[PDB]
């Protein structure tokens, strides 16, 4: 069933004159809030 | 194929050991197949 969730609302004007991109504004977002692979590392012996 | 009276054999490490973990139990094996010779003749590793 539907729930309620979060919009969150960007300004990409107000981002603008701030001097900030989206292409960061959105990574910190969906970095922290969601999570990130960012690449492999070995663990034992294994590719994780 | 391969040849009649002749074996090829794998040794595993399951455990996450290592390479030089599995280099010391390579030769462990073979310098004790090396003392059964009226059994086992021409034993040697196929890598490098």
């Amino acid at each position: 069933e539907d729930t309620p969730q979060f919009k969150i609302d960007i300004d990409q004007e107000k981002a603008q004159a701030l001097g900030v991109s989206i292409n960061d504004i959105n990574t910190t977002l969906g970095a922290a809030w969601g999570g990130s692979y960012v690449n492999d590392f070995i663990d034992r012996g294994r590719v994780k | 194929l391969g040849t009649a009276t002749g074996f090829d054999f794998e040794l595993i490490d399951q455990a996450g050991l290592g390479h030089e973990k599995l280099t010391q139990a390579r030769n462990q094996l073979l310098a004790e197949a090396a003392k059964h010779p009226d059994m086992l003749t021409s034993v040697r590793p196929n890598g490098l």
